[PDB]
């Protein structure tokens, strides 16, 4: 395409398992004189951070946001989303934030101050091709 | 998304305002505050129909103050700010829909007719202190129907800044409807007049005329639907500085009946034949005496836009 | 985003004079005199 | 792919550079008989405005509103 060679995009449907920790996703093997590429995209999400289950394609659970005394309250507004990813030894190391309303999080924890940290309360798209 | 855009916030709504206030709360509030910064106690019945002086750090007692948990920036710094960058719908949300003081709940920006009575009142001694000194000249805030616009007390040149020293009752502080002190800022569009055999202002008969609007400037002053319309004829010696007929001898509501390029027309006939003549008969009763057509929305709403007042054949 | 981050937010007497007339005699029935007529 | 011939969608990551100008890709040629189709799709995003670089595939820096 254009002078460069590249792979069928193939696609996955991912969730961050719940503990905040990276989501660990296989990259593909590309073929001789081809590097890897890797992205994600937004599916569905909310401001549950950990308070939720996204696993299932046909429904979604949400559970609200955490507040300050660990009670579940409502969902909080939202002020932005961040997906990173980084490509280490045949692996995609993908880190997630989710910005919401600060003065509601607890100081400490998965969920703190204006952040919710890998969390499961979103579904995202990952698509991986090779290309030179 | 395009520039109509607009959303709800956390700065300028509710839910972050909370039940305090960095003022002192007492018993001869507020006429007690009033007396002090120099409303006469003969006029003491101002003291909830105008705000303290926005300038001073006591018009801002009524909010929770600015360090405690929760509160808003709101300081008279802050108000100068937005006012002089022209941020006048920060100033009405953040502000004006929150004041709630003074035991009056109906503050609003000053209508033109409402600076008119500031004038007067301020010359006569009967405000605050800094707001007597205020009203007596300078360029001011105003608003009518959601719209705002500077009306000018005494000449002041243009490029004074916009003052807004004080908000009011809208109901409480009563308006001067007489164009004296406050000097506002009328709108009067390009039109052509096509006479020859046509446009006529004659004695002797009905005053019949046929204009030519523009479209792209009608949809700069809320004129899009070019059938949500109405006229106005007016007969008296108009305004010596704005030129509109405030108060005329003859006035007189017509609707109108046309349909052409880029532009659009509309005619006018006023109902001079069949009836009592006297539009003639008090139009050419005095050399002095103008004819001036008016546009506003079906309803009468809308920005007024003003024609010429002509003399005898539009001159 | 670094923990940097941080976001705007939604969070972070009064039965004067009336009381007082009624505890001095005044019946509620004329109560609009409370605020004509001073205490004694 | 039912009944219409396609060709495999391929994909680039994409930021705006400062000025707030539109950002211009241009489009893959298509072969005789087929015309370009295009869809844009979030990945990551805040509230910052100009305040801030998503051009790291991996970080992403943000000031703040302004």
């Amino acid at each position: 395409s254009d002078g460069k060679t590249k792979t069928p995009v193939v696609s996955t449907y991912e969730t961050f398992q719940d503990g905040g920790r990276a989501k660990t996703i296989n990259a593909i093997e590309c073929p001789t004189g081809l590097n890897n590429r890797f992205a994600a995209v937004v599916s569905s999400f909310s401001t549950a951070g950990q308070n939720a289950n996204f696993s299932s394609e046909s429904a979604k659970d949400s559970q609200g946001t955490t507040q300050k005394d660990g009670s579940k309250g409502p969902h909080a507004l939202l002020s932005g989303i961040s997906l990173n990813w980084t490509l280490t030894n045949k692996v995609w190391d993908v880190t997630a934030s989710i910005g919401i309303e600060s003065g509601i999080l607890p100081t400490s924890g998965i969920d703190s101050g204006s952040l919710l940290r890998n969390p499961k309360s979103l579904s995202f798209i990952a698509f991986q091709w090779c290309e030179n | 998304f395009n520039d109509n855009y607009s959303s709800t916030s956390t700065v300028y709504a509710t839910s972050n305002e909370a039940t305090d206030s960095r003022g002192s709360e007492h018993l001869r509030y507020p006429y007690l505050e009033c007396i002090k910064i120099g409303m006469s106690r003969d006029y003491l019945e101002n003291c909830v129909k105008v705000s303290f002086p926005t300038s001073q750090d006591m018009f801002y007692d009524a909010y929770p103050s600015t360090e405690s948990d929760g509160a808003k920036t709101r300081t008279k710094e802050d108000f100068s700010a937005r006012l002089l960058a022209g941020d006048y719908d920060s100033l009405q949300k953040l502000y004006i829909d929150f004041y709630l003081a003074q035991t009056t709940f109906d503050w609003e920006i000053p209508t033109r007719d409402q600076i008119e009575t500031l004038v007067n009142y301020a010359n006569e001694g009967k405000l605050s202190t800094a707001l007597n000194q205020e009203y007596i000249t300078g360029r001011f805030l105003t608003k009518e129907n959601g719209r705002y616009d500077i009306v000018n007390v005494g000449g002041v040149p243009d490029n004074t800044p916009v003052k807004l020293p004080a908000i009011v009752s809208k109901r409480g502080l009563m308006g001067t409807t007489s164009v004296v002190n406050a000097i506002p800022n009328e709108i009067y569009p390009h039109i052509k007049v096509y006479e020859g055999t046509l446009s006529r202002l004659k004695p002797g008969g009905a005053m019949i005329a046929v204009l030519e609007y523009d479209v792209n400037e009608l949809s700069k002053h809320g004129y899009t639907n070019l059938w949500d319309v109405q006229f106005k004829v007016l007969v008296g010696v108009p305004h010596a500085e704005t030129g509109v007929i405030y108060d005329p001898v003859y006035e007189e509501t017509v609707k109108p009946y046309q349909p052409l390029t880029g532009k659009k027309l509309y005619n006018v006939s006023t109902n001079d034949m069949h009836n009592g003549y006297k539009w003639s008969n008090t139009m050419f009763s005095n050399s002095n005496y103008k004819t001036q057509i008016l546009l506003t929305k079906g309803d009468g709403s809308g920005v007024k836009l003003y024609s010429k007042a002509y003399s005898e054949n539009f001159k």
